[PDB]
């Protein structure tokens, strides 16, 4: 039976342990969110293929550039995460996570993945935003992101709503099979 | 509140962090140094290359660190002390960084399904492989735990501050030291 190594890369901002943690349990942790999600397998189903999913967190290795690597190789797809609502992590996409993802893994398929969709549509979100002379990333600008690195699906999605969460592995195991 | 969710997560993260060093030692390792089972050639007697210094890491933490983390289960605000007690201890975090990439390439060219076999022998979910990211993980996460703990103790903060400075040292030092 198939086994799928899945790694998760992005900012700190894009809630990479709560989007973990909110897919394996199927439920925002709420009122605490832990820092630690320890790397995690669970059997799915996908297109009636069972699949040994694997999912690995790099949450607190984001300042560690020879660090991070070491998670890199035998991946079979990575999510490279941005968060919505903030335009640095989505230019950090081009910047630092494509970058060595590629240098490391030239030939593994990438998810790009806008986490917080949650707070896109937030007034104290947008506001604190609209002070920085900024504004929420959109659709087409992620659509035109994914292109730019060969990701084979641009997702969106909220671990607090769990809106996309579910489709968002489902396509991830799709690009390996 | 907050304060004991972050230090309840930083303990049950620390057991189970001992559990996995102790299942990789009693599983993977043993096998190898056990003489139960076919040792492919390219691996035989680089069990130290594969498996680093895992061993005197799993020994600090399952001998004397979880210990000392335990008894400050009521005394958050002052856990970062245990860091700055234990600084020299972790050190060993960055000679088993340096090693990884030598561990994880013999792994490949070298083991075949040695270890896949081992594996699914004893019912394990995790790869050899996700067993050895785990030291890794773990000192980049105590740095996190520390900064959550900041955000919720007061002018009673430099006993986190402190402990910190360890944790942040421990890994840029790991990472500056790879080839
Ligand atoms: C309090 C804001 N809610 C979130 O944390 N949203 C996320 N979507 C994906 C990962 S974290």
């Amino acid at each position: 039976m198939q086994a799928i190594k899945c790694v998760v890369v992005g900012d700190g901002a894009v809630g990479k342990t709560c989007l973990l943690i909110s897919y394996t349990t199927n439920a925002f942790p709420g009122e605490y969110i832990p820092t630690v999600f320890d790397n995690y397998s669970a059997n799915v189903m996908v297109d009636g293929k069972p699949v040994n999913l694997g999912l690995w967190d790099t949450a607190g290795q984001e300042d560690y550039d020879r660090l991070r690597p070491l998670s890199y190789p035998q991946t079979d797809v990575f999510l490279i995460c941005f968060s919505l609502v903030s335009p640095a992590s989505f230019e950090n996409v081009r910047a630092k996570w494509y970058p060595e993802v590629r240098h490391h893994c030239p030939n593994t398929p990438i998810i790009l993945v806008g986490t917080k969709l949650d707070l896109r549509d937030d007034k104290d979100t947008i506001e604190k935003l609209k002070e920085k002379k900024l504004t929420p990333i959109t659709y087409p600008q992620g659509l035109a992101m994914a292109k730019e690195i060969g990701a084979v699906k641009y997702l969106e999605c909220s671990a607090l709503t769990q809106r996309g969460l579910k489709t968002v592995f489902d396509e991830a195991i799709r690009a390996v099979l | 509140r907050k304060k004991e969710f972050i230090m309840a997560e930083l303990l049950q993260t620390e057991k189970a962090y001992v559990r996995d060093l102790h299942e990789c030692l009693e599983t993977y390792l043993w096998e190898m140094t056990s003489g139960v089972e076919e040792i492919p050639p390219g691996i035989l007697n680089k069990e130290h290359i594969i498996f680093g210094n895992i061993q005197e890491i799993y020994d600090f933490h399952n001998n004397i660190f979880l210990k000392e983390l335990e008894k400050y289960e009521q005394l958050p605000e002052d856990v970062g002390h245990c860091f700055v007690t234990w600084a020299d201890k972790f050190q060993m975090y960055v000679t088993y960084c340096k090693n990884k990439p030598d561990s994880n390439q013999l792994i490949l060219e070298h083991a075949g399904t040695f270890f896949d076999e081992i594996q699914q022998r004893h019912g394990l979910a995790n790869s050899i492989s996700s067993y050895l990211i785990k030291p890794v993980q773990r000192v980049t996460k105590y740095q996190l735990l520390l900064k959550e703990l900041l955000t919720c103790c007061e002018e009673g903060k430099g006993e986190l501050k402190d402990g910190l400075e360890v944790m942040l040292s421990v890994p840029k030092k790991a990472n500056d030291a790879m080839h």
